[PDB]
């Protein structure tokens, strides 16, 4: 999928300008993860960072989780890949991102959690927020 | 008597069930007693609301029982402010049958309503009968010489609803109720229920006579007096006059059914003609 | 699957995706159903050789849509 | 934290009937009351029971909540096993749809100051018909949050957009000053069977035979009615043979249809006579002297 | 292909029973 | 206490926690205390505790400890938010009937609770149907409920 990633970013952009609601906002993020599933290409999210910041609450959970769909099969480095996107500790509204990162991690290792199970088992154990336990 | 019929509204049944489910919680499973509110129209009672009252009794002794009558007055005034036309018409209790101490409780309730009507509202979903049994206190004057005593006389009870009450009830019974069944099917189901109700009541009398026969219960001589009347009223369907009249009447109704069935077949053929004309015309243009 | 086996992640992914009705984040489970459409050539060394397969049909009957 | 469109308001069978009974009795006054229950979680508001408030005086509008009446009723209901907090208020809108007016918005702000998740339920006892009650649950939109460019509540599911908002409510400020919460109903088996007793005739009526003098008279009259209808029915057959297809319905408007009344008379008579015959035949063996 | 036609017809017959059972069931509830 | 769930003993109304069939010399006040003093009964080993909370509170686990002499509990029936006369406990539906084993009743054993049924608990009553050694009376220790407020 990486080499043959013939995605069309003009389709996504033409609908990004048509996003006026939170439901249409989160739809594009799920749409973005769909057209880039397994391609490890977050180009749309990189070039629209200020637009992605409009997502709040569970839209942040969905947006962070979209990373795992994009990076499905990226077994080589995912703990460092997710930690690169997400800082370790953050106070404001980070439960949705932190929980979304855990459920993004499982999306990367779907049906193939050979060694990430131990990490997800620890984080779920040492989890305090309900949202993070939801993503974990 | 003073009460000809008691109409108990679906709100009371739901309220009484909710009273039982909230007092008869993990605490206990005794009977709960409340106060009935309603209006009076000619001689038919119109029980339409109720509120719970604190109540307790001893399982062993029947003379030991408590009813918060001050609570009764406080909530009645609370309810009177919202709906002044709804006065106290009696009390209720969810006991599956009567209790020895109801005649004492009715005396307490008789102060707030002289013609107080006790309605036993069975929370358990009985299959054949209505959950409500309306009783009124009467002074039974025995002819054997035994002194006149206060007893409960049965009053026929019916469940009827207000216009908005029935609107909500049909909303809650929208899925469960099957209204597709025609009237004729419903009437026959009424006859089956009538047969079932009679058999159950005949079984109750037989069970009572069994206890009397073995000495479990004493001979009443008022039930037995009534029972002779029941068996005397049993008509003789083997009489020549009755059988001829029955045949005379049955044939009178049959010809009307025959005429209506004859008309039905003609109308049905008219419908078939129109359908075939419509079908033939539709294919001619297409 | 191509052989005919009931692909467990594909079945699971589609059902949990249909639960987006109750929970939007559940829509990502459809990634489980995305099976790549490919022919992977390999050698005895489990590496990918430069092999050029031939599709005996027109290029346009199976091709990416023309970009706008 | 943002409210969710997946939030549901659960009204019990008892609570629904009390608002309909109080709302209909108080037509057209916007008769109000308190909804008792429990905030189960961030997505459920249970309305176990309600109790109606008195009307202070004349006026078709929502009056202020009387604290002494509220305090006394809550205190007394706790004595009969009702220790449920007030989760909002209800009031009636007798025929003009379910929405919140200017007075209702101020009334709801009083509850939202005390409990942030209080719900204003509006019941239309006039527009409610059997099997479909016109009810709606509303909570206010904070003008500060919506003006800045934030949705009043987050959408994480389809559950909040299954019911299309009515034009009457959208006219009166829906999705501008308040939002609607989807209402479900908590019905159990016990309460459903209890309500099924409504209009359940006594077992005596099933075996009760209609008066034979009136039954023959009714049979007499209706059969005579079909005598004229059959005469008219013949005319309708010839008339409709020569009738243009535009007149199949227009010409039937305002003029009685012999075929339609013939079927009704046939249906009534055959139900009447079969039941009378069947019940009579049953009674001859059930009530037998031998 | 002679067995396959016989078995394919058998499933198609059995499906017809399923369809005709659900149509009668739906008609009952459509009347409701 | 288990992580994320606090000891709810300070949360409860000490003035408002009644006891039924409690020997005067060792009572409810000594029961809640961590020290050696217990809550013994007078009429029978059968005993009924009533505990009313200040604010709505969830109960995750309890530590209903008793001495290992045999007077410790062996049958605890827990009732939540009753609208209890030593006959109801004979025939009723407990929220979670609990057979407190010797490990459960020692100084270190904690007893898990059905967190599903213990969510909105404004007042809780615990009943001791039977003790371990079939003695005339029972004895308790710092009976505390572990959980979090409803908030
Ligand atoms: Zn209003």
């Amino acid at each position: 999928l990486i080499r043959n990633n013939n995605t069309d970013l003009m389709i996504l952009k033409n609908t990004k300008d048509a996003v006026r609601n939170s439901v249409c906002h989160t739809a594009t993020v799920i749409a973005n993860s769909f057209m880039h599933c397994g391609t490890t290409s977050d180009q749309f999210l990189r070039d629209n960072l200020e637009w992605l910041a409009r997502a709040t609450n569970w839209a942040k959970f969905t947006a962070t989780a979209s990373l795992g769909v994009i990076h499905k099969g990226h077994e080589k480095e995912a703990l460092q890949l997710m930690a690169t996107y997400l800082p370790k500790d953050t106070s404001p509204g980070s439960a949705y991102q932190e929980g979304g990162g855990l459920y993004a991690l499982g999306l990367i290792h779907a049906n193939h959690g050979g060694d990430i199970i131990d990490y997800l088992l620890n984080q779920l154990k040492n989890a305090s927020n309900d949202i993070v336990r939801h993503g974990g | 008597l003073a009460v000809q019929k008691v109409v108990v509204h679906p709100l009371v049944l739901l309220s009484v069930v909710d009273h039982f489910n909230r007092i008869g919680k993990v605490g206990n499973q005794k009977r709960v007693v409340g106060v009935l509110l309603g209006s009076w129209q000619k001689k038919v009672l119109d029980v339409s609301n109720s509120f719970a009252v604190p109540f307790d009794e001893d399982d062993k002794d029947d003379s030991v029982w408590f009813l918060d009558h001050d609570y009764l007055e406080n909530m009645y005034g609370m309810f009177k402010k919202v709906n002044a036309r709804e006065r106290i018409v009696g009390w209720y209790h969810t006991g599956p049958k009567l209790h020895k101490n109801d005649i004492a409780i009715n005396e307490l309730m008789k102060r707030y309503c002289p013609n107080s009507v006790l309605v036993i509202i069975d929370v358990k979903p009985k299959d054949l009968g209505l959950p409500t049994e309306a009783y009124i206190s009467v002074e039974e004057v025995h002819d054997d010489g035994t002194p006149t005593s206060k007893t409960f006389e049965h009053v026929t009870s019916e469940i009827g609803a207000e216009e908005a009450e029935e609107v909500g009830v049909e909303h809650l019974l929208r899925d469960i109720k099957d209204t597709t069944v025609g009237t004729l099917s419903q009437r026959i189901t009424n006859q089956v229920h009538g047969l079932k109700g009679l058999n159950s009541k005949l079984l109750d009398i037989r069970s009572y006579l069994e206890k009397v026969a073995t000495g479990k219960l004493p001979i009443n001589h008022q039930i037995i007096y009534q029972l002779q009347d029941v068996f005397n009223l049993l008509p003789d369907v083997s009489l020549q006059e009755f059988v001829k009249a029955f045949y005379l009447k049955t044939n009178d109704q049959m010809v009307v059914v025959y005429l209506a069935s004859l008309i039905r077949s003609v109308v049905a053929l008219h419908n078939l003609i129109n359908n075939k004309i419509a079908n033939r015309d539709a294919e001619k243009k297409e | 699957s191509r052989t005919g086996h009931t692909h467990m992640p594909s079945v699971v992914g589609v059902l949990v995706f249909t639960q987006f009705w109750f929970w939007f984040p559940l829509s990502h489970f459809l990634s489980l159903a995305y099976t790549p459409t490919c022919v992977i050539g390999l050698n005895k060394d489990l590496k990918m050789p430069k092999v050029q397969y031939k599709s005996n049909c027109k290029p346009s009957t199976f091709a990416y849509p023309a970009p706008l | 934290p943002a409210v969710d469109t997946a939030e549901q308001v659960y009204i019990s069978s008892l609570a629904l009937l009390k608002m309909l009974k109080h709302g209909r009795a108080g037509v057209p006054m916007e008769v109000m009351g308190l909804m008792l229950g429990e905030f189960v979680d961030d997505y459920t508001v249970r309305v176990i029971d309600v109790f109606a408030m008195p009307q202070s005086g004349t006026g078709v509008s929502v009056e202020a909540v009387d604290p002494v009446f509220q305090a006394k009723m809550l205190d007394m209901l706790k004595q009969t096993g009702r220790p449920e907090m007030v989760v909002g208020w209800y009031h009636s809108h007798p025929g003009f749809g379910c929405w919140l007016s200017g007075v209702d918005i101020n009334t709801q702000q009083s509850f939202e100051a005390l409990s942030e998740r209080a719900v204003a339920v509006v019941v239309d006892p006039i527009q409610s018909v059997k099997g479909k009650v016109v009810i709606d649950a509303f909570r206010l939109i904070n003008a500060n949050m919506m003006v800045l460019g934030h949705e009043p509540r987050q959408t994480t599911s389809n559950l909040g957009h299954l019911n299309k908002p009515s034009i009457q409510a959208l006219i009166h400020g829906l999705n501008r000053h308040y939002y609607s919460i989807t209402i479900n109903y908590r019905k159990n088996e016990l309460e459903q069977k209890m309500l099924l007793n409504l209009h359940k005739k006594s077992w005596m009526e099933g075996l009760t035979l209609q008066d034979y003098s009136e039954h023959c008279k009714h049979n007499e009259s209706v059969v005579k009615e079909m005598l004229e209808l059959a005469k008219n029915y013949n005319k309708a057959v010839e008339e409709e043979d020569k009738m243009t297809p535009e007149q199949l319905a227009i010409k039937n408007v305002g003029k009685q249809d012999p075929k339609r009344h013939l079927e009704e008379h046939v249906d009534v008579l055959m139900t009447s006579n079969i039941v009378q015959c069947l019940a009579a035949m049953l009674d001859t063996v059930v009530f037998k002297l031998i | 292909d002679l067995y396959s036609r016989y078995k394919k017809l058998q499933q198609e017959l059995e499906f017809l029973e399923v369809q005709e059972e659900y149509i009668k069931d739906e008609q009952k509830n459509l009347k409701k | 206490i288990p992580k994320g769930y606090m000891d709810l003993m300070p949360f409860i109304n000490k003035a408002g926690c009644e006891c039924l069939n409690e020997s005067d010399e060792h009572g409810f006040d000594n029961c809640l205390r961590k020290d050696t003093t217990f809550l013994e009964s007078d009429c029978d080993e059968q005993l009924l505790i009533t505990v009313a909370f200040n604010q709505p509170v969830k109960l995750y686990s309890m530590k209903f400890q008793g001495p290992d002499n045999g007077q410790g509990p062996k049958y605890v029936k827990i009732f939540i938010n009753l609208p209890m006369d030593f006959e109801e406990a004979e025939r009723s539906e407990p929220t979670q009937a609990l057979e407190l084993t010797e490990d459960d009743i020692k100084e270190d054993g904690i007893v898990p609770l059905r967190y599903v049924k213990f969510q909105n608990v404004n007042s809780v009553t615990i009943f001791v149907q039977s003790n371990q050694g079939e003695e005339e009376t029972t004895r308790i220790s710092y009976f505390t409920f572990i959980g979090t407020p409803v908030q």
